[PDB]
């Protein structure tokens, strides 16, 4: 049970603080879990609208979001679950998630359409490099390392070069090109 | 002194 609530902690505080992205939908999910184990079962008379402070249910880029009702219903879906067993359906859905552990950087994308900036979500794994929407969290293109030729980091930017893969590179504005190039080389490093 | 494994914690 001890063991439990550490991985649950965890896990929430990952989510809630943005460590771990995840959908809308997703987030709403969790924070049923979330209510179930600190309030018990859902009750109508005493479980109503503007009950929840939102800020500590949901991740910050969701809270001016009015999902109230979607916490409420997930909470209302739980039944008469135990604390416990919620705790482990809490966990067992943010291990279930492709954006689980995986170690994520926000960069920005210049692309066509305009001149400004798409703000992205990029994501390393031991055997991975993944593009995923900054909003929905959802993965645009995933790349394997395998694919990856070469990498140039720069203090403005990072790029990739997969080449015989797919026509041109993928470059990215970040302060961080000198830690995800690391990231990066450490990992396939251990590949060979 | 002892340090204690998160493994040996109760379930």
């Amino acid at each position: 049970p001890v063991q439990l609530n550490l991985l649950y902690v965890q896990a929430r505080d990952d989510i809630l603080n943005g460590s771990h992205p995840v959908s809308f939908d997703k987030a709403c999910e969790f924070a049923g879990f979330q209510c179930q184990i600190q309030f018990g079962p859902h009750n109508e008379q005493k479980h109503k609208a503007g009950f929840l402070d939102l800020k500590d249910f949901l991740p910050k880029e969701y809270v001016k979001q009015k999902g109230e009702r979607k916490i409420f219903q997930a909470h209302k879906n739980c039944g008469q679950m135990s604390e416990i067993e919620a705790k482990v359906r809490y966990v067992k859905l943010a291990r279930s998630l492709k954006t689980y552990g995986v170690s994520f950087f926000l960069v920005k994308e210049k692309m066509k359409g305009k001149n400004k900036l798409v703000p992205r979500l990029l994501g390393i794994t031991k055997e991975c490099v993944m593009r995923v929407d900054e909003k929905t969290k959802e993965v645009i293109q995933e790349w394997s390392l395998t694919n990856i030729k070469r990498w140039a980091a720069s203090p403005k930017s990072f790029t990739l070069d997969f080449g015989d893969y797919q026509d041109g590179y993928y470059s990215v504005q970040t302060t961080e090109g000198e830690q995800i190039a690391q990231l990066i080389a450490g990992y396939i490093d251990i590949i060979l | 002194s002892w340090v204690y494994s998160p493994l040996h914690y109760s379930a």
